[PDB]
RNA sequence: CCCAUAGUAGGCCUAAAAGCAGCCACCAAUUAAGAAAGCGUUCAAGCUCAACACCCACUACCUAAAAAAUCCCAAACAUAUAA
């Protein structure tokens, strides 16, 4: 990985780029014929929002997702990981990948509400004052439809709307 | 070195003397006196006429049944004659002028008292029929803009097509019927009257095979 | 040390 | 070139780009020079000079920027992209311009 | 803004952006191109 | 009020001398030289219409100019309706 | 900025079309006609000359003059006073390849073709395309025997156009 | 996924190669410069000056000009061709006459060249001129 | 078949090897032989 | 993303018609760029697009909303092997 640093001495600014130790993919993949890191390790349809060890390898130090041309993912799995990272931040599973706070900012104390499987952003969601009749009920989304083909070990399929 | 490609030449195409769409009259030349029944089965089911191209290459396909009155013909005519280039394009009607009389009783009258008086005329249309056919020295992307604009204003589900897209549509539907993994189909069940299902079906369902419900056509049905 | 059907 | 032209090389006095063409790490510096040497940027401040001195000493490339205030900005482009070099270059333009006025 | 069910850009400077759960159209050049999803 | 200066009309004179070439008042008309003195490439030029695409050589710059010009014409037709 | 337009030699006018243009710039309009008329004095009056005006930040001008347009050269070389109304369907004039060669030997001295350092072949191949736009036809061999026959039949056509043209004018009055 | 089917080369490609070969073989002085974004006038005015002394200004694509060099004598000129570049070529080497025309624009760098089948840097062009 | 890259501007002058043989060969020859060579050279060069 | 010189204000019509009110042609310079696809100007200017160069934007072109009057309306749930 590359890093950039700025050192100011004598009212003169100098900018340099220095390489750093870079992690290497583990050897002997199970499926060398796979196209992206997911099928090469037989992980397709086998991860969820809570599998942070898998999700951390595809995000930046501040919680942002990495490009697809870098990771090598397929558009189908890059969208899944991009959505599972959104729900991991919201559930409090990535406390070391927080946004960068500019100098002179102290986040205010806000109601701590525990949550998981949060599809939508809290602030952009309005309350359901009218549930509606039984045949036209306004459901509450739970999870993500992108994870609907995931491996289910039960007879009841993933319910995405409560 | 961006690779350039050859282009089709339309020099071999001919343009008629009156490329624009002719005017359609509200009612036929001679007014009709004999009043007719509603005969709703003139817009029900697939069409057996004007399902193929004759002169042009682009057209508006009907995806549902309905009746066309004068107001519809004027919108199609003006919209097309305004947006098309008479020099390199031409258009023709694939539907006859309004001939089916529609009776209507006066306001405020109760049920009974005979039958109403002829109010206006319409043109029945079935699903799968071409409404307008265009052609000339033009690609499909050129006409597709205002043809879809026209198709959206029609009383039924319509869509602009070409000789290629229409063919592809039909071949893709046949492909779906062949590779369908479901062992149970509407045809097999209905024709064999399995489960006594013909007690809730219609005799037309033997031929429509579930792709039609009244005037509505369902292309996703195999 | 990974078989063809190994899943992390 | 477009993003840097809207700003303008008003505070700048001189700009110097040195690079070794045969070396395989000078694409960034040569791309930086391709924009600054545009007629859009150069026109904003004719007084502001832009110099390119080629070398073949096997040395690393650097961008030295002289300002009117007297401050200097140096960017070693061996491990920096054109966008990174341009971005940092613009931020200093805005800061030094505000200080002068 | 103007509530629209079919958003559409009216110039090159209009840009789509999803905010508060719905799509918007903003334009700094011509603020009359602004639209809200209905 | 502004008009093009009068042009002479005399077949014998027109073929003998080129009238428009000379522009100075004190100067004289330019008389046409015989065939031998003119260059060799001046009597093999394309007087007729442009050469169609099928007549040109694929391995020639004049072939791709025509093909690139036909695709510019196409991009214009498609965009006109938009 | 820069202003480029065609101005007749020795006939520069302080009024439009060129007058109002200089007004917006603020350059002296009278000075232009003074210097220009005195610089194109050697040139025959009424010849269109492409002019390129260089404007300084102090509303000071350095005029630039070019060689006459191709349309002038071609018309003169043919005798035609006015180009064709329709091209490809009627031939207004008729010139040789020798004229086209004497018109490129003087049109290649202008700023445009000279700065490109092109051969005379590239200029003659650009003048045959401008002749066609006029309707003029470029022929290899043209003797005065057939140049007086084509010139004689062209006047008949022009006479017919007058009658048809005048017929429309008379009909317009009746409307 | 199955390998993408090959495609016959375009005619223009096999035309540029024939022109490139002529450049390196016909004329002996070859100076590689960077086509900085000069105005179309300042780039036509300079090109006209370079013609007074019989110095041409050729431009070829780097994707067609790189392969021709990877398998050739001039295989060490390859790293120069990164970005907007152009060729200043002349049958006779008039380096001294080109340099003074290139000094008017301080931001136009003469990266390198190949004179008499000999590769050179910029400072070698400055000496061969002297 | 592949021309050598340019020498660094600060590196000491590394003269080409093909000429190193020519430099030595000239010393071995005798002045009278060098002189005869030279008379033909001067005329050939003109 | 990037970039734009030129025969030429093509001809005719027109008070004027300059790539863009109409009709005709739609050839040509330069490695490369429409006698001009969309704005614009009283006419011009002026801003884009298609071009070259650079090198991978290396997309989708299959669907777009919703409001009434006494008080929302079972409570709840995404992961332990089809009974
Ligand atoms: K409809
Ligand atoms: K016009
Ligand atoms: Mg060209
Ligand atoms: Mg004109
Ligand atoms: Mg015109
Ligand atoms: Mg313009
Ligand atoms: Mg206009
Ligand atoms: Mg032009
Ligand atoms: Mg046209
Ligand atoms: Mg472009
Ligand atoms: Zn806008």
């Amino acid at each position: 990985f590359r890093e950039v640093v700025e050192t100011q001495e004598g009212k003169t600014t100098i900018i340099e780029g220095r390489i750093t130790a870079t992690p290497k993919e583990s050897p002997n993949p199970p499926n060398p014929s796979g196209q992206c890191p997911i099928c090469r390790w037989n992980l397709k349809h086998k991860y969820n929002y809570d599998d942070v060890l898998l999700l951390s390898q595809f995000i930046r130090p501040h919680g942002g997702m990495l490009p697809r041309k870098i990771t090598g993912l397929c558009q189908e799995e890059h969208r899944k990981i991009e959505e599972c990272v959104k729900m991991a931040h919201r559930a409090g599973l990535l406390p070391n990948h927080r946004p960068r706070l500019p100098e002179g900012v102290v986040p205010k104390s806000k109601p701590q509400l525990n949550r998981y499987l949060t599809r939508w952003a809290p602030g952009s969601v309005k309350p359901i004052y009218k549930k509606g009749p039984r045949w036209n009920r306004v459901r509450m989304p739970v999870g993500s439809p992108l994870l609907r083909d995931n491996v289910c070990y039960s007879r009841t399929p993933w319910k995405l709307y409560h | 070195v961006k690779t350039l490609l050859p282009v089709p030449s339309f020099e071999d195409v001919s343009i008629p003397e009156k490329p624009k769409l002719r005017f359609i009259e509200r009612a036929p030349l001679v007014p009709k006196v004999r009043r007719e029944p509603k005969n709703l089965s003139d817009i029900r089911g697939p069409s057996t006429e004007a399902t193929e191209f004759t002169e042009g290459n682009f057209a508006i396909l009907a995806l549902g049944g309905g009746y066309l009155h004068w107001g519809h013909f004027e919108m199609m005519r003006l919209t097309i004659n305004r947006s098309m280039d008479p020099k390199n394009m031409f258009a023709i009607w694939r539907v006859p002028a309004p001939f089916k009389p529609i009776t209507r009783k006066s306001v405020g009258h109760r049920m009974g008292g005979g039958k109403g008086a002829i109010d206006h005329y319409v043109t029945p249309v079935k699903a799968g029929r071409l409404v307008v056919e265009m052609g000339g020295r033009c690609e499909f992307e050129e006409v597709q803009g205002f043809l879809d604009q026209v198709a959206h204003k029609l009383p039924f589900a319509a869509k602009a097509v070409s000789r290629g897209t229409l063919e592809k549509m039909r071949k893709d539907q046949e492909e779906r019927e062949r590779n369908n993994q479901n062992p149970w189909t509407f045809e097999r069940i209905a024709t064999a009257n399995m489960l006594g299902i013909r007690k809730v079906l219609s005799p037309y369902d033997l031929t429509h095979k579930g792709k039609y419900w009244g005037k509505f056509y369902m292309p996703k049905r195999v | 040390s990974y078989l063809p059907g190994y899943v992390p | 070139a477009a993003a840097l032209a809207r700003l303008g090389l008003r505070p700048v006095k001189q700009v110097r780009v040195q690079f070794c063409p045969f070396e395989k790490n000078v694409e960034s510096t040569r791309t930086f020079l391709q924009t600054v040497s545009s007629e859009k940027v150069r026109s904003t401040n004719l007084n502001c000079s832009v110099i390119a001195d080629v070398r073949h000493d096997g040395s690393e490339p650097c961008v030295d920027v002289l300002f009117g205030d007297g401050h200097r900005l140096i960017m070693r482009g061996a491990h920096l992209t054109a966008l990174e070099m341009l971005t940092a270059f613009a931020s200093h333009i805005r800061a030094r311009d505000a200080a002068g006025s | 803004f103007k509530n629209k069910t079919v958003l559409k850009k009216r110039c090159k400077d209009c840009y789509l952006v999803k905010r508060r759960g719905r799509w918007y159209v903003y334009c700094k050049t011509h603020p009359r191109h602004k639209q809200r999803q209905m | 009020a502004l008009k093009d200066p009068d042009v002479c009309t005399d077949p014998v004179q027109l073929t003998t001398y080129a009238m428009g070439v000379n522009i100075y008042k004190e100067g004289q008309d330019v008389p046409l030289k015989p065939d031998a003195e003119y260059p060799e490439w001046l009597f093999e030029m394309n007087l007729g219409p442009p050469k169609t695409l099928e007549e040109l050589d694929p391995e020639s710059r004049e072939y791709w100019r025509r093909l690139r010009k036909q695709n510019i014409w196409r991009h214009n037709r498609l965009s006109k309706n938009k | 900025g820069v202003i480029r337009a065609i101005v007749r030699a020795g006939l520069a006018m302080p009024g439009p079309p060129l007058g109002p243009v200089l007004g917006q710039r603020g350059v002296s309009i009278n000075q232009f006609c003074k210097e220009f008329n005195e610089r194109t004095k050697d040139i025959k009056e009424g010849i269109p000359l492409p002019t390129k005006i260089l404007v300084k930040p102090d509303r000071t001008f350095e005029i630039k003059i070019g060689q006459p347009t191709v349309s002038y050269f071609l018309k003169a070389a043919a005798g035609i006073e006015k180009g064709a109304r329709q091209t490809g369907k009627e031939v207004a004039g008729l010139v040789t390849l020798k004229h086209v060669y004497e018109i490129a030997r003087i049109k290649a001295q202008d700023e445009a073709f000279a700065l490109q350092d092109v051969p005379l072949s590239s200029v003659v191949r650009s003048i045959i395309g401008s002749a066609r736009s006029l309707g003029i036809r470029v022929v290899k061999d043209l003797s005065s025997e057939e140049l007086a026959a084509f010139q004689k039949e062209r006047a008949i056509f022009l006479a017919a156009q007058k009658e048809a043209d005048l017929a429309a004018q008379e009909e317009a009055a009746k409307k | 996924s199955p390998p993408s089917p090959p495609q016959e080369e375009i005619g223009l490609i096999r035309l540029l190669r024939r022109e490139i070969a002529a450049v390196f073989q016909d004329n002996r002085m070859i100076a590689v410069c960077q086509n900085v974004a000069l105005s179309a006038e300042d780039k036509l005015l300079m090109r006209h000056q370079l013609r007074k002394h019989k110095i041409l200004m050729k431009v070829f694509p780097n994707q067609v000009l790189k392969p021709f060099l990877e398998d050739s004598k001039y295989q060490n000129l390859l790293p120069l061709f990164v970005g907007h570049n152009m060729l200043l070529v002349s049958e006779e080497p008039k380096v001294k006459e080109m340099v003074r025309i290139l000094r008017t624009v301080p931001f136009l760098p003469l990266l390198g060249g190949c004179i008499d089948d000999t590769i050179l840097s910029r400072q070698g062009f400055i000496n061969y001129s002297k | 078949e592949a021309l050598a890259g340019a020498p660094l501007d600060n590196a000491p002058k590394e003269y080409p090897p093909k000429i190193q043989q020519l430099v030595q060969d000239i010393a071995s020859l005798t002045l009278l032989e060098i002189s005869d060579l030279n008379e033909l050279l001067k005329k050939t060069l003109k």
